[PDB]
């Protein structure tokens, strides 16, 4: 032939998560859009992106995703899904002549890969090719499981797969490229629970601590650890809605997870009988609020982390109705249940090919705390931990082994074809 | 589709796309990104040099504006010399 | 080196590529191609 | 097995794909690197504008270049045409809530109804006026003068025993005019305010109320006075509007393009005023072209002199340079924040110590200044022999009262308050510093933002180290110094100056020495170079054979030596240092840096 | 050896010129005209306004019809700068985060319709981030049609964390027309929008504090300045002069649901790694002809420090050439020996056809 280009196959590649949803092209090192998985609600309008979502009078803010980590509200997830694939990454259409102020289907070119969690139930599958499909005119589809992706980003075959989200927690034993699924294990113990735990940990403070975010200040002059803050409110003519103030009080607990928080990484549990007396004599971490309120922070910084570790140690939910967590959803428990899952010949190969993802996973001394406890719950083998990742940036994991593998030349005869979907309407349940 | 044949080629393709292909594309991927990198900051360098040098006094520099200074002032003596005298 | 003289490059179009899943059905992804060089 | 996946259509495909899409990026070689980017004088657009500029000459109207030196209590304006600039108070008037005299404590400060006149005037203050009096009386005595010892009684017991006439409103010899701020203006504006002269002879109490703002202060922008850095931009835009429209006749603002501008800064320049006077001419006039050249520089061009040490004695600053073969001796520059208004304030604070009949006298209010100064300007006097209990009077005109005539008696306080220039504690010097980064920071390097870009000299800093002795980063260092006055004796200022020009060459040092040059209305007092000279010599008597200090050049008013320089700068053929429109929008203050004749 | 071009097009002015020099040789608009019932770019365009239709090709920063776009450049080679592009290699520059099936609509352009030698394409807020002189930082760049916020750390911008304020220069353009209109002046045609441009380009000012210049703004005869038209009537803009350039810090008042450049600005910032806001609050870059108003960085650093933490040593970075920042930085690099090893030869593009922009152009 001779006729063709470096040109081969553009593939989109989504993934969406309870926290974030991340969207770009394959053979890319990261994705160019990242946006919440929250969005604004107006007066019937819906707005997408960090950067719209700002006080004014009708504004509630809702998501798309439930915390089984699945699309709770496909009719949401069309308008986030197009706003990402369509908007953002496609050419515009121009404005018309008359409305410049000078004179007085969408995704026909690529095929889109999709990512799900390993629990995804087949009616969610079906309903993610038949929404794909009719909207957008894409040419061809692929939907796969965020471990096996996670394990392609650190470059692996056969890998055990711990994965620390928003939501969930998730141990996964990936074999040849593919979920053995006797071993999936699942928890709540994860980013949206260790922010409760911080919440809960503030109010049970001798003076209590109170998150005012920094939508509400208007200017805050710097004062001494443990003063009260001189700063100045704004107001508004209207009410705040609670899930806004609940959204950009989040914002405040991310920061205090990546800058205060440390899992006890030393020998044993930190409740063993010198630990937190010890604890309590190491040098602080300082933090400010966006008040201008500021403190050291000492064992609490701690006692948050360990509950995922030991259900002994957690602080009791603010939400009644959100149940402690129980030894069975440790990671330690999730670990051990998911490798007793697996051939007992495959266990050395797998504690071998450790893989650790999702952002919670960047906890200060989170490697450490895993790679002791595992150390000491399989005695006599060989432990090592990969990142998922091209880069010291970890926070996409699933995402980048999407983009790996989009772009490998053996996995083009895979995608679901429009015809091939046409003809069959259910094909997910036997080509995956 | 449900059959030996089809689960037989199915995991065979994955097989060697996960032992095989992911691997080599991995270590290309890493390799790629650092020389990408490499490439930017050191460019970046060079860049952000050129931007501030025309500030750098230099010899060649102060010696033309001693001289611009001194043909001004030369010329300042001359008008007098001209005015003083015709007046 | 640059250029020889000008002289035109080779045009280059959006075609159609045919392309094959391992259960044998085919479909078509736009492609850019161009005219065999001499 | 093959065979029967291929009956069943089942087959493993490379659809004729490479490996992988995935980019192999190549490393560049960054060894050997050359770089092009302006290494030609054709790629610099200043330059290259001033090539194609010389090019059309070869292949200017001095009545289309105006000439501008601001100032704290004078602005000078004129085409380079004129023989002489245009003289008027560098004073705005607006409508406001209050007067100047209403918003703070009057001048000279006193502490009214405090115990005695020891705390009334200042216990360090009284000291010190009493030291110079007996310092005066050993001098005279000692150049055998007459000396009577009752003089200061006689002075103080008939200032104390005498009282104002009231004189009838036709037998006043001068009826005064003030100005009518009702009057609508007739110079191609509608806003009524009102600028120089006409300002200060506003009433204190007319029927809309008005306040006196004056942009430039100690010699710098006056941000004390001012609430923002906005307000602040807009009055010294509005004062030089309204001195193009009222002072030059220039009526027609759209014919304004056709004219270029000379601006006379300062040698100890701030590069934010700098950059505010390029933006007014540029942004707000779209004047032609703007030049810019310094005090000590235009002065030894009005005098036609190579080689000169330029003393420079004003309303509100001092400044010493040398200068030399075309440029400013960088490290001789030296800039005291008093000048001829201390004078003032301090012979009106030492008369008024000696019952000085008018004890209600207020410097902020506006009769009271244009007295103080008439006073000053008649009386004050560092010839030593005139000296003798004189007997003398002043008429009080103000508005709404009628005319008080005080007859007064003075005897040294002519004298002492001029000597305050070699000792400068007896000025007034407590709030000179009072805001004086309220508005407007330091400047900065462009890129560096860290590093200031103010000019400096080793003579500044000897004489701050004099003030206050003086690993801590270059803004520490910066916010250090400006934290200290500069204050020194006109006689150390002078030698000190003179000694960083010539960098310890003991022949430069005799020259420079022998080339003294006093200008500016401050040195207009009688005697004033005699004076200096003789305070010079004493304080090296190895220099005495060759000091020699001199009042003005070539018969000029000490007020115009400078404004007649920068006439000469705009008309002689060989300056190309003028940063025109079109440079500025491309690259804004960028281009000073490109066409001055010093390193900016 | 001759020096490359260097094309910065952009929603209003395209600036042109050649690698090397400190400065664009041409400016004019970015406008397009063809016959209501032959065509003309830039100022010929805008003086025969009245027998032709006047389009913006470039719309958000972004190419959206490339029919238009071919005639810009062809204006931009051959009666701007009067050069042959068959000699000499070309620089453009795109919008951040602007579409991939652009970048190879513009490489088929420069090969297929102009034929020059060798060719590359450039981030606008990178250029801008080498002619401020560093290599890590985030630059605030805002023009005529879009306002970006982009992060680069070691000469490598950060997509994810890139926001984007949907409103620049000509949205207060509109706004300063409306509350002109509130004050009594007539003002809605074409020619009365480029009067306006001039008024705000010359009488606005950003306020330091806000509210305090709204409560003094009541009594003051400094703000009042005055403007002459064209027709020799005159004008007077108030506290319109700062209320114009506030709707950047609060887009409420234009009437659109966003934060302001400051609030984008931290938004940034948090979404990079932990380890690199220290570098970018310490190098806050300032790019695009809507920066140019008075007083903007002393109000972007009082408007920062409130956001930021009370550890941070903000500095906020805004040169005097600041409106054509990207243009040098185009300058910059083109002028490099290294940049000969850096574009795409015609060679390559005989071969590999538009993609290989991906592959070599970063
Ligand atoms: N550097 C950090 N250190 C610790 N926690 C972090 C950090 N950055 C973000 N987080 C938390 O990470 C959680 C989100 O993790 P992600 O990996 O984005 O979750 P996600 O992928 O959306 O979640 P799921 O589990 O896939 S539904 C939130 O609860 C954040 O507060
Ligand atoms: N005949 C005179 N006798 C005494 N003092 C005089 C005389 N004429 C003017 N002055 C004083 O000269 C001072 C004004 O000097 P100028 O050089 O005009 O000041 P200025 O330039 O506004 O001050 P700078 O240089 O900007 S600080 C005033 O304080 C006057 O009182
Ligand atoms: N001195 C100034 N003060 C205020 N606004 C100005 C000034 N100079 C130009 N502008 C405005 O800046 C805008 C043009 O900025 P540029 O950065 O050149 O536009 P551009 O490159 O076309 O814009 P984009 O962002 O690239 S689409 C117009 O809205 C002008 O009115
Ligand atoms: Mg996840
Ligand atoms: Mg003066
Ligand atoms: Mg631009």
């Amino acid at each position: 032939a001779d006729i063709y280009g470096g040109d081969e196959v553009s593939a989109l590649v989504l993934d969406p998560g309870y926290c974030n949803t991340r969207a770009g092209f394959a053979g890319e090192e990261m994705p160019k859009q990242v946006i919440p998985s929250f969005y604004g609600h107006v007066d019937g309008r819906d707005l997408f992106g960090d950067e719209v979502i700002v006080p004014r009078a009708g504004f509630e803010v809702r998501n798309y995703m439930n915390r089984d980590s699945m699309v709770e509200d496909w009719d949401a997830a069309t308008r986030v899904w197009e706003y990402l694939l369509v908007q953002r990454l496609q050419p515009p259409r121009p404005t018309p002549a008359s409305k410049n102020g000078l004179n007085v289907k969408p995704l026909t070119e690529n095929p889109l890969l999709m990512t799900e969690a390993p629990w995804n139930t087949p009616k969610a599958r079906e309903k993610a090719i038949e929404v794909v499909m009719e909207n957008w005119g894409t040419p061809a589809f692929w939907l796969s499981r965020t471990p096996v992706l996670a394990a392609f980003a650190a470059g692996k075959a056969t890998a055990l797969v711990i994965d620390v989200g928003g939501a969930n927690t998730s141990v996964t034993a990936i074999h040849d490229g593919m979920v053995l699924k006797r071993s999936i294990q699942r928890s709540p113990a994860a980013g949206v629970w260790l922010s409760g735990q911080i919440r809960s940990m503030w109010k049970s403070q001798d003076p209590p601590v109170n998150v005012v975010p920094t939508f509400m200040v208007e200017n805050k002059k710097p004062v001494e650890a443990g003063a009260p803050p001189d700063c100045r409110l704004r107001n508004f003519g209207f009410p705040i809605h609670d899930s806004f103030r609940a959204f950009e009080e989040e914002r405040v607990l991310t920061e205090f997870k990546e800058s205060v928080v440390e899992v006890w990484r030393g020998p044993g549990k930190y409740l063993n009988p010198g630990n937190e007396d010890f604890a309590k004599t190491q040098p602080g971490r300082v933090f400010e609020f966006p008040d201008g309120s500021n403190q050291m922070w000492r064992e609490q910084r701690y006692r948050v982390a360990e509950g995922m570790w030991d259900e002994t140690a957690a602080y009791p939910s603010l939400n009644p109705d959100e149940a402690a967590i129980t030894k069975a959803q440790t990671i330690p428990a999730l670990i051990k249940a998911a490798l007793d899952g697996v051939d007992v010949d495959l266990r050395p190969n797998l504690l071998g090919n450790v893989v650790v993802t999702g952002s919670t996973s960047l906890l200060n001394g989170f490697n450490d705390r895993l790679n002791h406890e595992l150390t000491n719950m399989y005695p006599g083998l060989k432990i090592k931990l990969h990142a998922a990742g091209l880069t010291s940036e970890r926070r996409f994991g699933a995402w980048i082994g999407g983009s790996i593998l989009a772009s490998l030349g053996t996995f083009h005869q895979m995608w679901i074809s429009r015809k091939e979907y046409e003809e069959n309407g259910a094909g997910i349940v036997e080509k995956r | 589709f449900q059959s030996k044949g089809y689960n037989q080629i199915y995991d065979q393709i994955w097989r060697d796309l996960a032992r095989k292909d992911v691997s080599k594309v991995f270590r290309l991927a890493t390799d790629s990104y650092a020389t990408k990198a490499s490439n930017l900051k050191k460019t970046a360098i060079l860049a952000s040099k050129e931007a501030k040098r025309w500030q750098l006094r230099t010899n060649k520099g102060t010696k033309d504006l001693q001289a611009r200074a001194k043909r001004v002032m030369r010329d300042m003596m001359g008008f007098w010399k001209r005015n003083e005298r015709e007046e | 080196a640059l250029d020889r003289s000008g002289k035109p490059c080779r045009k280059w179009t959006r075609g159609t590529f045919q392309m094959k899943s391992f259960t044998g059905v085919v479909w078509e992804i736009p492609r850019w191609t161009a005219p065999p060089r001499p | 097995s093959e065979r029967v996946l291929a009956r069943e259509g089942l087959e493993r495909t490379d659809n004729g794909m490479r490996q992988t899409s995935w980019p192999e990026v190549q490393p560049i070689n960054q060894k050997n690197y050359y770089t092009d980017y302006m290494k030609r004088d054709d790629q610099i657009l200043s330059l290259r504008l001033q090539n194609e500029a010389n090019r059309e000459r070869l292949v200017m109207d001095p009545s289309k270049i105006i000439v501008i030196h601001p100032g704290s209590q004078n602005l000078r304006i004129g085409f380079a045409s004129d023989a002489l600039p245009k003289t008027i108070p560098m004073v705005l008037g607006t409508q406001y809530s209050q007067t100047e005299s209403e918003m703070h404590e009057a001048l000279p400060r006193r502490q009214f109804e405090g115990r005695t006149m020891e705390q009334q005037y200042g216990e360090e203050w009284v000291k010190k006026y009493q030291k110079m009096c007996s310092d005066l009386k050993v001098t005279m005595r000692a150049n055998k003068l007459k000396v009577l010892p009752n003089s200061k009684d006689l002075v103080v017991n008939f200032n104390r025993r005498t009282e104002p006439e009231i004189i009838s409103q036709h037998n006043d010899p001068l009826q005064v005019e003030w100005t009518n701020v009702n009057k609508a203006p007739e110079d191609g504006t509608t806003q009524k305010v009102f600028i120089g002269q006409q300002a200060l002879r506003i009433a204190e109490d007319s029927s809309p109320k008005y306040k006196l703002w004056w942009p430039i202060q100690h010699g710098w922008l006056n941000e004390d006075d001012y609430p923002t850095r906005a307000h602040l931009f807009d009055d010294l835009e509005m004062l030089l509007d309204r001195a193009l429209r009222r002072e030059l006749g220039l009526t027609k603002k759209a014919d304004w393009k056709q004219y270029s501008c000379v601006i006379v800064i300062p040698d100890l320049y701030d590069k934010r005023y700098v950059e505010l006077l390029l933006h007014l001419c540029i942004e707000f006039f779209d004047l032609s072209r703007v030049a810019f050249i310094q005090e000590s520089m235009a002065a030894t061009f009005g005098a036609g002199y190579t080689q000169a040490c330029v003393v420079d004695v004003g309303a509100q600053k001092t400044s010493i340079s040398c200068v030399e073969d075309g440029l400013v001796i960088e490290d001789s520059r030296v800039n005291l924040k008093y000048g001829g208004y201390d004078v003032t304030e301090t012979f009106i604070k030492m008369m008024l110590y000696d019952n000085f009949p008018y004890q209600d006298i207020n410097l902020r209010r506006r009769h009271d200044f244009l007295l103080a100064e008439e006073l000053k300007m008649k009386y004050c006097t560092l010839s030593q022999a005139n000296i003798s209990v004189q007997a003398f009077d002043f008429h009080l005109r103000a508005p709404n009262q009628p005319t008080r005539k005080y007859q007064f008696k003075f005897y040294d306080e002519v004298i002492l308050a001029p000597m305050g220039f070699y000792d400068p504690s007896i000025f007034d010097n407590s709030t000179k510093l009072r805001g004086r980064r309220k508005l407007i920071d330091r400047s900065y390097n462009a890129y560096d933002v860290d590093m200031p870009d103010d000019p400096t000299s080793s003579a500044q800093l000897a004489i701050l180290a004099m003030v206050q002795p003086s690993q801590r980063s270059a803004k520490e260092i910066a916010a250090e110094r400006d934290a200290v006055l500069p204050i020194a004796p006109l006689d150390v200022a002078i030698l000190t100056s003179i000694q960083h020009a010539a960098k310890g060459d003991e022949k430069k040092v005799r020259e420079l020495v022998g080339s003294i040059m006093v200008v500016g209305g401050g040195a207009k007092i009688p005697h004033f170079a005699p004076f200096l000279e003789e305070k010079l010599k004493i304080r090296r008597p190895d220099l005495a054979d060759r000091i020699l200090v001199s009042r003005s050049a070539r018969e000029m008013d000490e007020q115009v030596v400078v404004w007649k320089g920068a006439s000469v700068f705009a008309k002689l053929s060989t300056n190309d240092s003028w940063v025109t429109n079109y440079e500025y929008k491309m690259l804004g203050s960028r281009c000073i840096y490109m066409k001055l004749l010093w390193h900016y | 050896e001759v020096a490359a071009l260097v094309i910065d097009n952009g929603s209003g002015m395209c600036k042109a010129g050649f690698a090397g020099d400190d400065a664009p040789r041409a400016v004019f608009p970015s406008i397009v005209g063809r016959p209501r019932h032959d065509s003309y770019v830039g100022d010929e365009a805008q003086s025969k306004r009245g027998i032709l239709t006047l389009r913006y090709p470039i719309e958000h920063g972004v190419v959206t019809n490339w029919d238009d776009m071919e005639k810009i450049w062809h204006h931009t080679f051959y009666n701007e700068l009067r050069v042959a592009p068959e000699e000499h290699p070309v620089l453009l520059t795109e919008a951040p985060i602007n579409p991939k099936s652009n970048r190879e609509k513009m490489t088929q352009i420069v090969f297929e319709t102009f034929n020059a030698p060798a060719f590359y394409v450039s981030i606008q807020a990178v250029l801008s981030l080498y002619a401020s002189g560093r290599t890590t930082g985030i630059v605030l760049d805002s023009g005529d049609g879009v306002t970006h916020v982009v992060p680069i750390y070691e000469g490598f911008s950060l997509p994810h964390a890139i926001a984007r304020l949907d409103m620049a220069g000509r949205d207060l353009t509109d706004y300063l027309m409306k509350i002109l209109a509130e004050r009594g002046y007539t003002f809605s045609t074409t020619a009365e929008r480029e009067i306006v441009r001039d008024i705000k380009e010359k009488l606005c000012y950003v306020a330091l504090d806000f509210e305090q210049e709204i409560q003094t703004a009541a009594q003051s005869s400094h703000l009042e300045k005055s403007y002459e038209l064209p027709d020799g009537q005159v004008i007077t803009i108030g506290n319109e002069r700062f209320r114009a350039p506030e709707a950047l810090f609060q887009p409420s008042v234009l009437g659109l649901e966003s934060g302001g450049i400051h609030v984008t600005t931290f938004n940034s910032i948090m979404k990079c790694d932990v380890d690199v806001r220290k570098d970018l609050y310490g190098n806050i870059v300032m790019s695009g002809g809507t920066t140019m108003y008075p007083g903007l960085s002393d109000r972007m650093q009082k408007e920062i420090t409130a956001l930021a933490p009370s550890s941070m040593k903000v500095k906020i970075i805004a040169p005097p050439e600041r409106k054509y920042s990207v243009w040098i930085g185009g300058s910059i690099l083109a002028s490099l020996s290294t940049f000969q090893q850096m574009w795409i030869s015609k060679q390559e593009y005989d071969e590999s056809g538009p993609s290989i922009v991906h592959r070599k152009c970063f």
